[PDB]
């Protein structure tokens, strides 16, 4: 079986801001195709299961744990738990102009560790085949840069892909992290048709995604820099302790403090 | 605690013929190796800088089953062919020990040079007196950690707590796979260690420039096809097929920034959650780690984030992620 | 008897056996060679070749001696050691112990040879708490009035289990017990 | 560390003793005081030696008139010196906690 | 002693990679061969090892109007019982003497890791939050609002191969093999001209080598563009400029350590 996590990075900030462009494309339409997504991948087959986890500046808080219009009740469910939540969340939201930069890393890391916690309740007799597609909607920040990539080593090693579906904006620590699980990365530059994307290069699973067609992956750019400037340097100046990436030749780095012998 | 992330690391396998001895569930020698795959690969992806080396010592010799290499894929083929190995002769701790310290004596003094010698069969036959090697190995602060098997060796305990490794005792299967789990992670550097700036190189995955114009065609750098694109090197401007590699021409280690930033979780350990049994006002049904119902009488807390994890949250977060979710906001 | 017993085992392929698995040392009544066997047995226990010492019970090599950590790590004992019941003066000290203080001869016999084995298998818990097995290769020793007059210490720990292990057995918990001791406290 | 024994108070070198220890102090204080012939076994063949030589001593500062010096002996001169190096630690501990030299001879023949 | 001959000839036929590059350095007459090295049963041995008796007795015995198998049968061939202890003794004793030859961490900046190599009013935030909260007072749009066939067909068409975001030889075999032998005679060479030019090497002896390797250099790269020349004039096609690019820049490197150099001076 197959347990997809939606991570979708409805940020305030930007989605407001689009919300006063008047754009055509809204975040109601986006978590629409979310949910369109979802129930199409849980359409797919009973045994596969999905979670959707929403991303604030503050916290990320899960969006997912008759047929009045004669609909399949699970289905139902779905649409009725997440427009709630994700309404509740969005109406209720305290204000901080300090912090404004969207958050990712964690909410990465508690569909991780969701993850984890179904594939030990689930019986061992059937395999799953866990996915975190990742929905990027906003500028990353710099300082989550060290969590992010702990995140995304302990995916490599849990074997979980994540697909990155930014829009709006390329991340290069996304672009990077989805890499290096070699999860895809589509930037979709038409948002209105979003979800036909998610259709074709997302909604096939791992098992289907190597005999099938999809854009071929985008060169992904391993720079490296120095404390100093943070440009770019091909050669770098580690010590044994800091394993930092530095500028020149220094009688101590400033990060370490130890009492290197010079020869 | 300071901690060296570079370490050069000897396995040192004995070919001895206690090995034949199927004390564990399977043959011993067939479980060891399937068992120093797992750690191998768990220690190339715990490490990623540093490098490891086998040497298969049987019959009174000792033989470099593999050189030291940065690629976990080429050992576990050698430990893959050696599982078929004849398993015959008399290990010689002095032989094995002096074939690491011929290699490990021109490493860099920068580098923590360990040897993790997986002894079986409790004799040891040299051709000379092990206590003088000891002395050249601590000359050359070279650490060795024994792991016995079915013997408490007298020789090896004075050996480890000498050079300043560790010795043990497998006390089961499952006894062994906590012990080479624990030896994955980088030794605390002691007073006798020292610290020193290494050249580093990063190099970037390059393809054709346009339309295969002004294309660098290149086969590899240790049968190897034409390569449209690949990896190259600052100085040595050969192409590489993988990465981290060490430099064929320059001596300078090539490796990608992912590669670094795995190993900063070392220096940044999590600091253990108290577990407290009982709720403890702890109202929120639903675990904060995996928004689950605890079902058991169980709880985690930090210091800082102050949040609520459940034992399968707690534990993978010690274990694999090695940072607390909630917490991190 | 313990020529006799070497004997056999050189003419059978045991012993080279033996000699392949560890080192073997042998005592002798002289005491040069005694002492010279001794002074290589202590570096053969040093090294990791190890070291198989033959002796007997009544050598003063076994009372003086001492065996500690690293040193005489399992205690053998082969056969319940009993003096020749034909030398003479044994027998005026016995039958006059008989006569006087009223002590059975058997009960004397059985004492001399339970002192001396406690005698030669006490050296391994010398100090420091290191851990050691001792073995004792006779049945006789499983008989009641030998344990009772084993000293307490190692009677107690000794338990009905044990007591009569087949040698695979006996092999086989001995392995567990070193495992065991290996580890820390 | 000082041991309340139930005779009296009795110094002791190293840190901790077990149990079995306790009993063979115990005992020895029971045999001395009675002032009767006695025989006892201790398993350990280190340990024993300094607390036999812990207790007479404390015995000896207690009532020095009951006993006029001790004659301990042992089987081999290889063993004697290892018996003195044990009695030479509890004579420098002793000195140490009392801050003063005491008349206190001990020598082996 | 001629112990290079010996290696040379242990080593003529051996390995063949070894021989070959180090002949190709002289097919051409590139250099003199003398850098190139300057700059880089068991029962009978245990008896010999074992008894000193033995050793003296096969020296002095050596075969002579005698028989290998003979001298075997000879090793095997209460006064016999006390030897057998002695025997054992002496010899475990031989065997052994055989054996027996004669800091806590501390830091200032932590945020450095926090954002590392990777690069890079207030009426507006406020603004758009009120906007985003008014903007989901309707919901389950889903039954046309979300998509429309002109948008799916333009992403489809976008998709084929020919569209946006989806852009969409072995024919030498035998000239595969040459190019493998360039290389690895280009890695051996360039393997001792750098390796110690890096380093510094501030002394006359360390440089004198480095002098040396730097007009081997030359010598070298004056024979490797002939064959680039042989193999250019067969189809000109599928460029080999891989191998130019090393040469290149480890002139660049040379000259610029040399204008350094002279700086320095
Ligand atoms: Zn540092
Ligand atoms: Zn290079
Ligand atoms: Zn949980
Ligand atoms: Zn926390």
């Amino acid at each position: 079986l197959n347990l997809l996590v939606i991570v979708v990075d409805a940020n305030p900030i930007w989605w407001g801001k689009q919300a006063l462009k008047e754009s055509q494309f809204t975040l109601s339409k986006c978590i629409d195709a979310v949910m369109v997504l979802g129930n199409s991948h849980l359409f797919m087959n009973r045994s596969n299961k999905l979670a959707v986890i929403a991303s604030h500046i503050q916290e990320s808080r899960f969006l997912y744990p008759g047929s009045k219009d004669g609909k399949y009740e699970l289905l139902t469910s779905a649409n009725e738990v997440i427009v709630e939540e994700i309404k509740d969340l969005m109406t209720k939201s305290d204000i901080k102009g300090q912090h404004t930069e969207t958050l990712l890393a964690g909410s990465l890391a508690k569909a991780l560790c969701y993850i984890h916690r179904m594939n030990k309740e689930v019986k061992d007799n059937q395999e799953m085949k866990s996915r975190i597609l990742v929905i990027k909607a906003a500028e990353d920040s710099a300082l989550q840069y060290m969590n992010f990539m702990n995140v995304i080593f302990a995916a490599q090693k849990q074997n979980i892909l994540i697909d990155a579906c930014v829009l709006d904006s390329d991340s290069g620590l996304l672009q990077q992290a989805c890499d290096i699980t070699g999860g895809l990365y589509l930037k979709v530059p038409q948002m209105p048709s979003l979800l036909q994307y998610l259709l074709w290069v997302f909604l096939p699973d791992q098992d289907q995604r190597s005999q099938l067609i999809l854009p071929p992956p985008v060169h992904v750019d391993y720079r490296a820099a120095c404390f100093c400037h943070r440009n770019l340097i091909e050669i770098g100046y580690v010590c044994s302790v800091c394993l930092s990436i530095f500028c020149n030749f220094s009688p101590i780095c400033t990060t370490c403090e130890t009492a290197f012998k010079i020869s | 605690v300071r901690l060296g992330m570079m370490r050069h690391l000897y396995v040192v396998v004995d070919g001895s013929r206690t090995m034949e001895d199927q004390d564990l569930k399977p043959n011993r020698l067939t479980c060891t190796l399937k068992l120093l795959e797992y750690f191998v690969e768990e220690y190339f992806d715990q490490n990623p800088i540093s490098q490891i080396g086998i040497i298969v010592t049987k019959s009174k010799r000792a033989e470099k089953l593999t050189e030291l290499s940065g690629n976990p894929r080429k050992h576990i083929t050698s430990l893959k062919k050696a599982v078929d190995m004849t398993c015959h002769g008399e290990p010689s701790l002095y032989n094995s020990l002096s074939i690491a310290m011929q290699t490990l004596k021109h490493m860099p003094g920068h580098t923590s040079r360990e040897v993790l010698i997986i002894f079986s069969s409790l004799t040891t036959c040299d051709p000379s007196n092990i206590y003088d090697l000891i002395k050249t190995l601590k000359a050359a602060k070279i650490r060795v950690s024994v792991i016995g098997l079915s013997a408490e060796v007298r020789v090896c305990t004075v050996l480890a707590r000498e050079t300043g490794g560790t010795y043990h005792v497998i006390l089961d299967e499952s006894h062994y796979k906590e012990l080479l789990t624990h030896h994955v992670s980088p030794p605390p550097a002691s007073s006798s260690s020292e610290c020193s700036l290494i050249r580093m190189g990063f190099p970037q995955h390059t393809i054709a420039s346009l339309s295969d114009q002004d294309a660098k065609p290149s086969f590899s750098m240790a049968e190897p096809g034409l390569t449209l694109g690949g990896y190259f090197c600052p100085q040595c401007r050969a192409k590489y097929c993988e990465l981290p590699v060490e430099c064929k021409i320059c001596g300078l280690t090539l490796v990608s920034a992912p590669h670094l930033a795995r190993s900063y979780h070392h220096l940044f350990p999590l600091d253990a959650f108290q577990e407290i049994p009982l709720e403890e006002y702890n109202g929120e049904r639903f675990c904060y780690g995996c928004q689950g119902e605890l079902k058991d009488q169980h709880v985690y807390v930090c210091a800082v984030c102050q949040n609520v994890f459940c034992v399968d949250c707690d534990v993978f977060v010690h274990d694999s992620l090695h940072c607390c979710p909630g917490c991190i906001h | 008897y313990m020529e006799s017993t070497v004997a056999s085992w050189y003419e059978q392929g045991i012993l080279e056996n033996i000699q392949r698995n560890k080192l073997l040392f042998i005592e002798t009544q002289d005491g040069a060679e005694t002492s010279v066997a001794l002074e290589k047995y202590q570096e053969a226990c040093e090294n990791g070749r190890g070291a198989i010492l033959l002796s007997v019970a009544r050598g003063k090599v076994s009372e003086g001696i001492d065996f500690v950590h690293h040193y005489g790590r399992a205690v053998i004992m082969f056969g319940v050691p009993y003096v020749y019941t034909q030398s003479r003066i044994l027998k005026a000290r016995l039958e006059y112990l008989r006569d006087q203080f009223q002590i059975r001869e058997n009960d004397f016999l059985t004492f001399d040879a339970m002192r001396h084995a406690a005698q030669c298998v006490g050296r391994a818990i010398r100090g420091k708490t290191d851990y050691g097995l001792m073995v004792f290769a006779d049945k006789r020793f499983a008989r009641g009035d030998k344990r009772g007059k084993l000293p307490r210490w190692i009677q107690e720990h000794l338990t009905d289990a044990n007591l009569n292990l087949t040698v695979d057995e006996g092999v086989q918990v001995a392995k567990y017990f070193l495992r065991q001791m290996a580890q820390p406290f | 560390m000082k041991l309340n024994v139930d005779g009296l108070l009795v110094y002791f070198p190293y840190d901790y003793i077990y149990p079995e220890q306790f009993s063979y102090m115990r005992e020895l204080k029971r045999t001395l005081d009675a002032k009767g012939h006695g025989v006892l076994e201790m398993p350990s063949g280190t340990g024993k030696t300094v607390s036999l030589l812990a207790l007479i001593m404390a015995y000896q500062r207690a009532y020095p008139l009951e006993v006029t010096k001790l004659i301990y002996c042992s089987r081999t001169v290889p063993e004697i010196e290892k018996v003195i190096e044990e009695l030479r630690k509890l004579l420098n501990f002793y000195e140490k906690q009392e801050g003063e030299k005491l008349p206190f001879l001990g020598l082996a023949l | 002693a001629n112990k290079e001959l010996e290696e040379k000839n242990r080593m003529l036929q051996e390995d063949p990679v070894l021989f070959q590059l180090y002949k190709d350095l002289v097919v051409s007459q590139v250099i003199s061969a003398e850098e190139f090295w300057a700059n880089r049963s068991d029962i009978i041995e245990s008896i010999f090892r074992t008894y000193p008796a033995v050793k003296m007795k096969y020296a002095e015995n050596v075969p002579h109007n005698m028989t290998e198998k003979e001298f075997w049968t000879r090793f095997f061939q209460e006064n016999s019982n006390a030897a057998i202890i002695k025997r054992f003794n002496h010899h475990s004793a031989m065997v052994l003497a055989a054996g027996l030859r004669k800091i806590a961490l501390n830091l200032k900046k932590s945020d450095r890791y926090y954002h590392g190599p990777t690069p890079i009013t207030s009426q507006d935030i406020i603004n758009s939050f009120q906007s985003i909260r008014q903007e989901m007072e309707a919901y389950t749009p889903k039954l046309t609002q979300v998509l429309s066939s002109s948008a799916a067909s333009s992403t489809i068409t976008a998709l084929s191969p020919g569209g946006a975001l989806m852009q969409g030889q072995m024919v030498p075999n035998d000239i595969q093999s040459e190019l493998k032998h360039l290389y690895v005679a280009v890695g051996e060479l360039l393997r001792h001209f750098w390796s110690c030019f890096p380093v510094n090497t501030p002394f006359l002896e360390e440089k004198v080598v480095k002098m040396k390797s730097n007009l081997e250099r030359f010598q070298v790269t004056k024979l490797c563009p002939f064959q680039e020349k042989i193999r250019r004039q067969y189809l000109s096609t599928n460029l080999v400029s891989h191998i130019e690019e090393m040469l290149q820049t480890a002139y660049n490197k040379l000259h610029t350590w040399q204008s350094r150099r002279l700086m320095k001076k």
